[PDB]
């Protein structure tokens, strides 16, 4: 559930950069590509929005 | 009521407002005129005044 979308990304500075996703690798992803799953509450999956 | 307003750019992050006497204006008089100033770090290096 943990969405993080700001109304706008808030560049206090040059100019407000907008909203878009990323694409990188993850521990969740490491352990799914592993082949498996676990339970924690650590900050494993990226803070996707 | 309808009105829009905007904000400055200030990478110094300092700025002035001027508070008008925004109404009818006589002639052959004066008016005292006020403003509200901030200066992040002031003379950062500069000199005194």
């Amino acid at each position: 559930e943990d969405c993080i979308n700001r109304h706008n990304v808030y560049i206090n500075g040059i100019t407000y950069t907008p909203v878009s996703s990323t694409n990188e690798k993850d521990m969740y992803s490491f352990l799914e590509d592993m082949g498996l799953k676990a339970f924690t509450n650590s900050k494993i999956r990226k803070p996707k929005m | 009521a309808h009105h829009t307003a905007y904000l400055v750019f200030s990478p110094s992050k300092s700025f002035v407002h001027l508070e008008p006497m925004s109404h009818e204006l006589p002639c052959g008089h004066t008016q005292t005129v006020q403003a509200h100033y901030i200066l992040n770090g002031g003379t950062l290096l500069g000199l005194k005044k």
